[PDB]
This record gives C-alpha cells, structure tokens and sequence, in this order.
C-alpha cells in the first residue's frame, strides 16, 4: 500500500511538468538542458537565500508567530525574481519560450529540491496522511505561479512596456512575491483547514494568473 | 617482476592481512 | 593465397617478437661493453637511430 | 679517489625488485585500466587497518602532515609516501651537490634509480621500526616483540608494494605519476569525506553529522530556528563548516586562475614553413615540487623532533628542536608543538591565533615564501629543466624562435625562467599561506597540491589522446 | 564589441574620433603582438579592428 | 648601510623582474579559464567519489575487523 | 622622415629621442633604429608594449 501511496503522489507531483513541458512544444526546442541551467540558476539563488538569511537575521525567540520573520522572508523572495530574469537574459528565444524554460526550470528544481525527498520518505510510511497528496497538489499551484511570476518579470524587463501597464505589473509582482507570507498570515489567523489553506493559495494562484495573462495580451496587442 | 605478479603479490599480501585479523580474533575469542 | 591471409596475423606477431628479441639483445650487448667510452659511443647512435626513426614516421605520418 | 658509491650500492641492487618495462606500447584504454587498478589498490591500502594495534585515543601529531602525505593512520599507509619522497628528495640533492657523481652510463643511471629505491625501503624500515617503538601504536612492552614485528613487517611491505606501484606508473603501464595520483585522490577523498559524511559524533550537546552539507541538511529539518541552525552550521567550531567549504571552493577557483597564467614563446619549425606554436612558461614553472619538498623536509623535522623529545627528555638541542604537548582542548587529542623550531614551522590554526601571537605568524609566512623560491631555484637545476635544457630539448625537436639561433633561445629563456621559478614558488606559498589562514577544508598546501596535480594529468591526458 | 554602423550616426565628431584613435591604438597593440607572437584569438582580430576603423572612418566622411 | 644595500638589491631586481614576468603573462581567458575549471572540477569529483565509496564500504569492514 | 619618425615615437609612446636612422631593407620596408634619450631606458620602454 505504502509504494502505491507514494507512486501516486509522485505521479501527481511529476506528470503535469511533464504535461507542460511537452504541450508548450519545449521539447521541440531541445529546451531540456535549459531547464537544467535554471534549475542549477535556482539551487545558487536559494544558497544565497540561505546564507543571507542566515548572516542578516537574528531568529526571533518569540513564541507568537512571527509576523517579521516571514515578512523578511517574504523580502528575500525577490532574489528567486532576480534570478528569473537572469536565467531568461540568458536564454535566447521568443518571449513565451523564455517564460516557459525559466518557470518550468525553476519550479522542476524546487520540486525536487523541498518535495522528493519528503514524498520519498513521508508517503512511503506506514501511517496514510492527505498533507502529502496536498504537497504534490501544492507542487502544481508552484508551477502555475512561477510561470505567472516569469510572464511578469518578461512584462517588466521589456524595453517597450509603456508606462501606464508599469505600475500594474510592478503591483502584480509586488503581490506575487509576497503571497506565500499573505497566504502563511491569513491561515494562521483563521485557523484554516489544510484543505482550504491549499483551494485558498490555488484561488489566489488562479487570480494572479488571469490578472497577468490579461496584462500580458494586452501588452502583446498594444504592440501588435 | 612483471605487472601482474606485482598486482597479485598486492593482492595476496591484503588478503594475508585479513587473514591475520581473523586468525587474531579467533585466538582472542 | 587466401591461407596465408588467414595466417597474416601470426607473421605479424612472429615477426614483432624477433625484432624484441634483437633488440633485447642489443640492449645486452651495450650493458655488457666493458668499456664506458665505447658504452657511451654505442649508446649515442642507437638513441640517434632511434630519433631518425621517429623523426621519418613523423615525416610519412605528416 | 672516492670508489664509486653507486658501485658499493650495486651488489645491494639486485635483490632489489625491479619492474620489467613494457616491450610494446600499451594502447591508451589499457594505460587508464592500469591506472585504476593500481589507484584502486592504494585506497583499499588506505583503508585497510594494521593488525594488532592496541586502541589508544593518542593525540595524531601528524593529522596535517598526513593529508600532504597520503597517509591515514592506523593502516597499512601509516607511513604513506613519506619515505618515497624523501629518498628522491635525499638523492635528488645529493645529485645537485655533485657529492655524488652519476655518470651518464645506463649502468650508473641505473644504480641512481636502484640506490634512490634502496634508501626509500631502507626509510621505510626505520621509520615503521621508529613508529613502533616510540609507542603510537601502544607501550611496546604492552603490545609485545611478536606483535612489534608484525606490525614492522606489515609496514614494510606496504611501503614497498606503494614503491611498486609507482614505479610501474612511471614506466609506462599507467598514466603520469603514482605518487601524483595518490597524493591527488588521498586530498580529493579527504575533502569529499568531510563535505558529505554520514558518520554521527557525539558532541557533548548531541549527535552531530561530521558531514557539513548532511549536518546542514539534518539541522534546518530538525530545528525549528532554521536561521539560527544555519548559523550554527555556517560557524560550527567543532566540525567542517559550511563556510570551510565555501572557502576551499574559492581557493580552488583562484589556484586554477593563478595556474592558468603563462608566457607564451612564439616557436617555429625551422625546417618547415608555416607551422607556429608557442612554448608556455607557466607561472607555476616548476610545479608542486617546491611544495611537496619543503613539506617532506618540514615532516622530517616534526618526526625527529618528536622522536627526540619522547627519549631524551629535557636537553637543550631536543627543546630548540621541538617541545610537544598533547592539547585535548574539547577535540580529537591533537599533539602541537608548543616550542622550538616546529612550533615556529606550524601553521597557526585561526586568525586568532596569528593575533594572538603574531611573531609565529610572520616567521611562518617568511619560511615558507623563502623556502618555496629557494627550493623552486635548486629544482629548476636539477630538473634538468633550465634554459639551457629547455633549449637543448627544442633543438632535438627542431624547434627554433622565429629570427634567434638556438643559442639565442637559451638566452631568451634564461630571462624568463629563472623569474618564472622563483616568483611562481613565492605566489604558490602565499596562496598556501591565505588558504590556511582561511580554513579551507583538506588545508592550503592540500588544496594547492590537487589542483595543479589534476591540471597536469589533464594535460597529459589531452596530449595523450 | 560588433561595432555597428547604425549607432554610430548619432554620436558627435569628436565621441567618434575618439573611437577611432582608440581603434588605432587597439591595431598597434595588434601589429604588435602579431610579431611578439600571441594567440590567433588576438591575430584574428586584425581584421575585425581594421574594419572597424573603416566603419569609423565612412560614418566619419 | 652598505650590507642593507646588498640585500635590497637582489630583492629590487626580484620585483622588478616579478613585475616584468607579469605584465608579459597572458592572463586566461575566461573560456579557457572555464574549460579548465570543468576538467579539474571532473577530475576532483571522480577522485573523490571512488574514495568516498571506497572509505565507506570498508567502514563496516573495519568495524568487524576490529570491532569485536 | 626621421623628423615624422621621432615627432611620432614621442606620442604613441611619450619618450624622448636621442637620434633616429633609417634604412630601406631588400624587402621593401624602412627599418629605422631610434635611438632614446640618456636618461630613458630601451629595455624598459620595451618591456612596456610588448617587445621583451
């Protein structure tokens, strides 16, 4: 029963990369090894994530949650939106296809780097809990809203951008790096279920995705 | 001396050295 | 003709395995010249041969 | 009138084991399959512990010394490349000196090759014969004459079969040299066992992974201050930190920068039209040589020194030589020499320590900056490597500097190369020097030693190929 | 750096003959090394600085 | 002063010809520097792994061998 | 001109110039000696663009 449970978590965790990776005709592209550059781009961001946190900021002893210790975290995020935006400089290709290599490399080498290894050794137990069918869930809501994250670092980065959609993509982005320390505060507020702790991240996910999709073509059509 | 005899007289000298840890804890057990 | 291509490999290796014998035996007889003057001319041009040799392959091979 | 002293070695020279070189070229592939036979023995050799050693939780005076040296205590290379290195180091010298006159004669080269090996075995007794009676291993009385023996025996024949096995590298069966490799792998083993080891020691607040990326991996799964057991991990004083490992990778980057440097000499062939090349003189002109022979010098003096000091306590050559005493300060018991000359030649263990005593740490940095040249100065002679051979070398390969004679390239590369020693040596100490002053894991010297090492079978392996 | 013509038409006659006498001192140190003897990642060089200094010099007139 | 005179000289030529052999060396190139990076990077990682596994596999070894 | 010649060595390279001599070599192209002032060293100005 134990392998069954963990290859279904796997299996809803990995396919729908997969899914991803082939329907946005990536693999037309020989994009594989680009992903694998960004995921390497991703696993240097998150050390010096890592060792800034570490060198800057003291732990907190507080007991009551602590509201500045994930709002400084929350702070640190911007480094994974600078290393987006390196790893798209640094791939060549259509807009779409940067987006795409860039959130798919990134979301691929955090999957692996937080999720396998829990789902390895967690879900192969012999005691059945839903938090791991939620992580791999939770590993989808990532993808999506680091494609949304990459689409908008595109938006920013561009030349022609117009002044008018800059501040709403500088909003969108503000609200996207900041949503993990939103969605942390309102569910220890509420109390929340893990079941509406994880439909409440893909809601707020799904929103930020439409708001930026629409941005996106309206951008693309201003031009076109 | 050839390379092979080198190489088996290698060999024969760790296993000789097992050989003598075993023998050792034999004679201590 | 056909036998003796079927049997082209062992001449090759025959013929490989005088050439170490002579040239064992040349090793032996400069090892065995008592004098160090005639050691040292004998010695000399061999390796000189042995250059000649190497600087005519790197010449075909060029 | 001195009788030759190869000829009083030769009668000695024949129960000597000699490797048979190759009749036929080896093809590339079977070179490397040789190569990591013998690479693969060697480790097995160094993990393989001695019989009979009673269990002593004795401080390791060595523990640096060892990792130069590729020797991991308690097992059959105990005594690693130490007595190799300085047979060739004795007899190399003693070449230079001219106090031994080596003719040009196969017969006399081949006497100096015998003779090199024979002190190298010869070192090799005494010192396993000195190890055991200066009680390493436990009181000799304890351990008894038949256990002694044992262990002297076993000591000699893995030094000589390492002998072997070099030997049969340098002929031609394997790639490069097989005291290169085994430095190289003991440094690259050292390192990767620190950085990911499973192994669990039991600080006295817990257990604590040795391994600084497990132990990293452990804390922030098992702490809920993940900031603070990052912290913890980044400036562990007890075991390899994160920060060690940082370090260690910055110098590794910055020695292969430094080693990429070179003086590019504009060669023609003189017979052939067109054909350019250039002879690098690279900044490291002369290698890890002056490192590895100013640490097998220094080893040396720690061995005789701490041999002196454990039998004849008290006197005054033996105290200028070296004091030692056995620091169990929280740790591994670790030997440091407290007086003398050793504890001048011992690296300072922190910043701390510098400032502590800051006239150590400026008589250490002297001796090893002018040791490094003065040593890079004798090798270059003795190598065979100087202008003059180097010129000699390319008027063999009908080489020759676009509008200078041959004649003229000896002077050409008398400019350079004797600058080129002497200031590649000072760099390669001072890189030893801000390496050990930063920590890096597997030690400056270490670190040093496998980078330019790899550099060089990877250029041999490409020129091979 | 590909020295395009196309952005060289805005700049002023002086932000372009200070191009031009550092192109030429780029070609010196070029001639130079092509006789002290150096790498053909710097010999081949030759020919992308002399045709820099061609574009210079045609935007120029 | 003229023994401090007999040092410094050879020490003021050293340091000239030091600063000579420098400004004559070419510095790497950062392909180059790259490419000899990754060969080192693959030797040491080679290197290290075989010990590594080789020192692990014969830990349990060595503790029937001598523990016991 | 040995004039062009030292007015154009004390700018590409800032030294002055004690005297200049040129020749027409066989091949074609006119060798010229320039010979530096007292004070300035050759091997030095040499050593600095390239020619050591």
């Amino acid at each position: 029963m134990t392998l069954f449970h963990f290859g279904n978590c796997f299996a809803l965790a990995y396919f729908p990369y997969f899914i991803t990776y082939k329907c946005s005709g990536l693999s037309e592209y020989n994009a594989f090894w680009k992903c694998v550059q960004a995921g390497v781009t991703y696993l240097f961001v998150q050390l010096c994530k890592m060792l800034f946190l570490a060198t800057f900021f003291p732990t907190w002893e507080g007991g009551i949650y602590d509201f500045i210790g994930e709002f400084m975290k929350a702070s640190v995020d911007v480094a994974d939106l600078i290393g987006l935006n390196l790893v798209m400089s640094r791939n060549a290709g259509k807009g779409e296809y940067k987006i795409m290599v860039a959130a798919l490399g990134w979301a691929t080498a955090e999957l692996i780097m937080s999720r396998c290894i829990p789902l390895w050794v967690g879900a192969r137990g012999i005691e059945f809990d839903w938090k791991y069918i939620q992580m791999s869930i939770d590993s989808n809501i990532s993808l999506v809203h680091y494609i949304v994250a990459s689409a908008q670092v595109w938006m920013i980065t561009r030349y022609d951008l117009y002044h008018t959609f800059r501040p709403a993509v500088l909003l969108l982005m503000f609200l996207s790096v900041y949503k993990a320390f939103v969605m942390e505060t309102f569910v220890h507020l509420c109390s929340l279920g893990s079941w509406t702790a994880l439909l409440a991240r893909a809601v707020v996910t799904g929103l930020l995705a439409l708001s930026t999709l629409a941005l996106y073509v309206a951008v693309v059509n201003v031009h076109s | 001396v050839g390379p092979v005899p080198v190489l088996v007289m290698s060999l024969l000298f760790i296993a000789s050295v097992f050989m003598l840890h075993i023998w050792g804890k034999y004679t201590r057990s | 003709e056909n036998f003796l291509k079927l049997t082209h490999v062992q001449r090759q290796e025959a013929a490989q395995s005088r050439r170490e014998e002579k040239k064992r035996a040349e090793k032996e007889r400069i090892m065995n010249e008592e004098d160090p003057e005639k050691q040292r001319r004998l010695e000399e041009a061999a390796l000189r041969r042995e250059q000649k040799k190497l600087e005519k392959k790197q010449m075909k091979m060029k | 009138m001195a009788i030759k002293f190869l000829e009083v070695i030769k009668p000695f020279c024949v129960i000597l084991p000699e490797i048979q070189k190759p009749e036929r070229k080896i093809q590339f592939k079977e070179k490397v399959l040789w190569t990591a036979i013998t690479l693969f023995i060697f480790l097995v050799c160094c993990q393989i512990p001695l019989f009979g050693i009673m269990s002593s939780d004795s401080a390791d005076p060595f523990y640096w010394m060892r990792v130069i040296l590729a020797s991991n205590r308690g097992t059959l290379m105990e005594l690693g490349i130490s007595p190799i290195v300085t047979s060739g180091l004795i007899m190399q010298l003693l070449a230079g000196a001219k106090i031994i006159e080596v003719g040009d004669t196969p017969k006399d080269r081949a006497l100096f090759n015998g003779a090199q090996k024979l002190f190298g075995m010869i070192i090799t007794i005494g010192q396993s014969i000195v190890y055991v009676m200066t009680g390493m291993y436990g009181d000799p009385s304890e351990m008894g004459a038949g256990i002694c023996l044992l262990i002297t025996i076993q000591l000699f024949v893995a030094g000589l079969i390492v002998l072997l096995l070099d030997e049969l590298l340098q002929k031609g069966y394997g790639l490069g040299s097989g005291i290169s490799l085994f430095i190289a792998t003991n440094i690259c083993e050292t390192i990767v066992w620190k950085a990911f080891s499973p192994t669990t020691v039991n600080t006295g607040r817990g257990m604590e992974f040795e391994g600084a990326i497990i132990a990293l991996f452990h804390l922030l799964a098992t702490r809920t201050d993940k900031v603070r057991a990052l912290r913890e991990a980044f400036y562990r004083q007890n075991l390899p930190n994160l920060m060690n490992l940082i370090a260690t990778i910055f110098v590794f980057a910055v020695v292969i920068y430094f080693q990429g440097f070179r003086v590019d000499l504009p060669i023609k062939s003189a017979r052939y039209r067109g054909q350019y090349n250039t002879y690098p003189i690279k900044l490291f002109y002369t290698s890890n040589i002056p490192i590895i022979l100013q640490s097998a010098l220094v080893s040396n003096l720690y061995v005789i020194s701490q041999m002196l000091s454990a039998r004849f306590s008290g006197n005054l050559l033996v105290s200028l030589l070296g004091t030692w005493s056995d620091t169990s300060s929280g740790g591994p018991a670790r030997a440091y020499p407290v007086g003398g000359l050793c504890h001048y030649l011992s690296p300072p263990e922190s910043f701390g320590s510098v400032l502590e005593d800051p006239v150590h740490a400026v008589v250490y940095i002297v001796f090893m900056l002018g040791s490094c040249a003065f040593f890079s100065k004798t090798w270059i002679e003795v190598s065979g490597s100087s202008a003059k051979d180097v010129a000699k070398q390319l008027k063999e390969q009908q080489m020759v500097m676009r509008g200078h004679r041959e004649t003229s390239m000896v002077h050409e590369l008398n400019r350079y190369i004797p600058t080129a020693a002497a200031f590649g040596g000072l760099c390669i100490g001072a890189l030893s020097v801000l390496a050990d002053f930063l920590g890096a894991i597997g030690s400056g010297t270490g670190i040093l030693l496998a980078v330019t090492i790899i550099y060089q079978y990877f250029e041999i392996f490409v020129k091979e190929q | 750096a590909k020295i395009k013509a196309r952005d060289l038409r805005g700049k002023k006659k002086e932000e372009l003959l200070k191009q031009l006498d550092d192109l030429k001192v780029e070609l010196s140190q070029l001639r130079v090394a092509k006789v002290t003897g150096g790498a053909a990642s710097k010999l081949s060089k030759i020919r992308v600085v002399r045709k820099s200094i061609a574009r210079v010099l045609t935007v120029i007139n | 002063m003229d023994q401090v005179m007999q040092f410094v000289e050879p020490s003021r030529q050293f340091v000239k010809d030091s600063i000579r052999l420098v400004k004559r060396c070419t510095k790497p190139d950062r392909k180059e520097f790259q490419k000899i990076a990754m060969a080192t990077a693959i030797g040491f990682a080679i290197m290290g792994f075989i010990g590594f596994f080789v020192k692990l596999i014969h830990i349990p070894i060595n503790n029937i061998i001598v523990g016991g | 001109n040995k004039h062009q010649i030292k007015q154009a060595v004390k700018k590409l390279y800032d030294i002055d110039v004690a005297k200049v001599n040129t020749l027409i070599r066989p091949d074609g192209e006119k060798k010229a000696y320039v010979r530096l002032a007292p004070d300035y060293d050759a091997l030095d100005v040499a050593n600095k663009i390239g020619i050591i």
